[PDB]
């Protein structure tokens, strides 16, 4: 794979709402970080691809966040104590790598993850992530332009 | 080499 060379691929803004993930899951007592509990920061977070995907696209943002955390309170727990990443999770730090390295990038930003969970919609349980899965990736591909445009996760100058 | 990577890190690789 594997799990710690792919987190370090990671840019600064997905390594936050990753960081952010492992907090409320060791906190919320929630044994494995899933893609859900990202994507939650994610969203929660900023003006990220997501979040620009999202407004350019017109998603019920408040739905999608609403969703997400109805799903993360069926997340059984257990001990609060330190937490692993799922497989449906560590299976999307691969894929997501795969989208970003053949864009010939240095970093995962939140529209590879898009990128690689709109080729693996299996990965998120969550029925409230359909308007995630609506798009494909030769569109986010064209999309780059308007996401350096409006989006957090961009590089600097 | 990141002050923000490692903080990420603390949470358990297994």
């Amino acid at each position: 794979e594997n799990s710690a060379a792919l987190l370090r691929r990671l840019n600064h803004y997905c390594a936050r709402a990753l960081e952010g993930a492992a907090s409320l899951c060791q906190t919320r007592a929630h044994a494995e970080i899933t893609p859900e509990h990202w994507l939650l920061k994610l969203l929660e977070q900023g003006e990220g691809d997501l979040t620009v995907l999202g407004r350019r696209y017109d998603w019920d943002m408040d739905a999608i966040w609403q969703s997400l955390l109805g799903w993360l309170d069926n997340q059984p727990r257990s001990v609060r104590s330190r937490p692993q990443l799922a497989q449906s999770l560590n299976a999307l730090l691969k894929q997501a790598w795969m989208v970003a390295s053949l864009q010939g990038e240095e970093h995962i930003r939140s529209v590879h993850l898009l990128g690689a969970l709109t080729e693996n919609p299996h990965l998120v349980r969550c029925d409230g992530l359909w308007p995630l899965l609506t798009l494909s990736q030769s569109q986010l591909q064209r999309l780059s332009p308007l996401l350096d445009a409006q989006s957090d996760e961009c590089p600097e100058t | 080499w990141d002050s923000v990577y490692a903080s990420l890190f603390e949470k358990i690789n297994l």
